[PDB]
């Protein structure tokens, strides 16, 4: 998971992937 | 009352984007994740 790969997804998608270990501001500014 | 008017001028992608704020069976997006409900009307929701 790059940063190429993020762009694809949805931000639910991205946010689904990393609920645990990120918590929505690093996930939203990523 | 939009949505009406612009039926009756044929513009149709922003009659279907003014229904879209009251009705959308395709559900409604709110901070990215998808919502329970279908009606943006809230007296539609609840029978007031």
């Amino acid at each position: 998971l790059l940063l190429t790969n993020i762009s694809f997804m949805s931000f639910s998608e991205f946010r689904h992937r990393t609920s645990g270990t990120l918590t929505w501001r690093e996930t939203d500014f990523l | 009352m939009v949505f009406q008017r612009l039926l009756q001028e044929q513009n149709f992608t922003e009659s279907t984007r003014w229904l879209r704020y009251i009705w959308n069976p395709a559900g409604y997006s709110v901070q990215g994740e998808m919502q329970d409900y279908y009606w943006n009307v809230r007296p539609l929701e609840e029978d007031t």
